[PDB]
């Protein structure tokens, strides 16, 4: 199979900066027929696909002439002479020359801004879910920045992965932050074995990780 | 004029297999062909020329997928066999003509030995009572429901400042939500602050107060 | 031809 791969796989941008992606083959792209099937797509979030640029280098119409594409065989580029805010999203590139189809793993556009600390709230389970027979306990880690963040949950100090169910919130519209929420879920006799509960981020916004816990018996 | 139609979202069990649909219509064409994408990523599935019933396959998916033509109605097919887990993705048709192309709006398929199953709500109130002028950060959980969608809002919509509803995740054929908000300690607990959680398929509706532990 | 089958 041709395999396509992107650089770089993120990209923070300040609206007005110019943009360059690019695209790699482990084959060329060239078609005995003369035409490179290289495509450009962006994606928005809970949107379809939609084609900006065709054949390395051909804006389709209706596409803002912002966008320019360039390359040859193996080696491709996607350049933004100016990004603008509707051009925040996903971008993949496509070859159509050699079956399989393949496509890049994607660019994310995202907007720049100052590094924003992670606001960690960590709760025990409900009386509700404890009536019922379960025992989760909640971590959200919110409106941070940048994007890369890794969150561990420590019992009685030991490190805990089985029974973690993890969910990220997209780039918000008005502070350009993300957060995340994490679920530890235990069987109650777990969660009435134990006393010491911890949620702890790794971010960049601290060199040491930035902990919440509680005791269960308090 | 130019329309290109999907069918609805699919729940099939481990194990079994479905039919999704895509027709393109319109006089702004002559030749075309379809194509479908699974999206977890995007990966070519295969190809299908509607007018002449010709496919080519990503061999990947030469047992997975199953691409057919209706010449009757101009709709094509895709079967997809034997699902499991992997196959929880959107699947989009892909049209392609000599003048343009576009892609339809995609065909979610969810994997799940479940029934439908009404959600959990659980309150989620801080341990530690808030220092004077400070923030607090509630939160609901909803867990164990089955299919999606549910909707979690906030004093019934009337709190949507400082909300963050964090997407559903599948897990052990059941899903999980949350949803945080976070509000002045002089509002809460001095007013109320509740989360109404609805379901649907299930039709279920619960709203749970967030009381002080 | 344009799209994801533009090839075929």
């Amino acid at each position: 199979d041709v395999l396509m791969t992107q650089s770089p796989l993120s990209l923070p941008v300040s609206l007005g900066d110019q943009a360059s992606i690019s695209c790699r083959s482990s084959q060329s792209i060239l078609h005995s027929n003369g035409n490179t099937y290289l495509d450009w797509y962006l994606q928005k979030p809970g949107q379809s696909p939609k084609l900006l640029i065709y054949k390395v280098s051909n804006r389709f119409s209706g596409v803002p002439d912002r966008f320019s594409g360039s390359g040859s065989g193996t080696d491709f580029t996607l350049k933004i002479s100016r990004v603008e805010a509707e051009d925040l999203g996903v971008y993949f590139c496509f070859q159509g020359s050699h079956v399989p189809l393949t496509f890049g793993s994607g660019t994310k556009l995202e907007i720049k801004r100052t590094d924003a600390a992670p606001t960690v709230s960590i709760f025990p389970p409900s009386s509700e879910q404890l009536t019922s027979g379960g025992a989760s306990v909640v971590c959200f880690l919110n409106n941070f920045y940048p994007k890369d963040i890794n969150v561990k949950w420590k019992i009685d100090g030991s490190e805990r992965q089985n029974g973690v169910l993890n969910s990220w919130t997209d780039q918000d519209s008005k502070d350009s932050t993300y957060s995340m929420s994490s679920t530890l879920t235990l069987t109650k006799d777990e969660y009435e074995r134990h006393n010491s509960y911890t949620c702890e981020a790794t971010h960049k916004t601290s060199t040491s990780p930035i902990v919440k816990s509680f005791n269960r018996n308090e | 004029e130019f329309q290109l139609q999907q069918s609805g979202p699919e729940l099939v069990k481990p194990g079994a297999s479905v039919k999704i649909s895509c027709k393109a219509s319109g006089d702004s064409f002559t030749d075309y062909n379809l194509s479908w994408v699974k999206q977890i990523s995007l990966e070519w599935i295969g190809v299908i020329n509607p007018n002449y019933g010709t496919t080519t396959y990503n061999q990947k998916f030469k047992a997975k997928a199953t691409l057919t033509v209706d010449q009757s109605s101009s709709t094509a097919y895709m079967q997809l066999n034997s699902l499991t887990s992997e196959d929880s993705a959107v699947y989009y048709c892909a049209f392609s003509s000599r003048l343009f192309g576009y892609w339809g709006q995609g065909t979610t398929l969810t994997v799940s030995s479940a029934s439908t199953t009404p959600p959990s709500v659980y309150p989620l109130a801080p341990g530690s009572a808030a220092q004077t002028n400070s923030m607090v950060t509630l939160g609901c959980l909803v867990k164990g429901y089955f299919p999606e969608p549910v909707t979690v809002t906030w004093n019934s919509g009337s709190l949507s400042s400082g909300v963050h509803t964090f997407p559903a995740v599948l897990q052990s054929d059941l899903y999980t939500l949350s949803s945080s908000v976070t509000v002045p300690s002089s509002t809460w607990p001095s007013e109320t602050v509740t989360c109404n959680v609805a379901h649907p398929a299930s039709s279920t509706k619960v709203d749970k107060k967030i009381v002080p532990r | 031809a344009v799209g994801i089958g533009a090839v075929f």
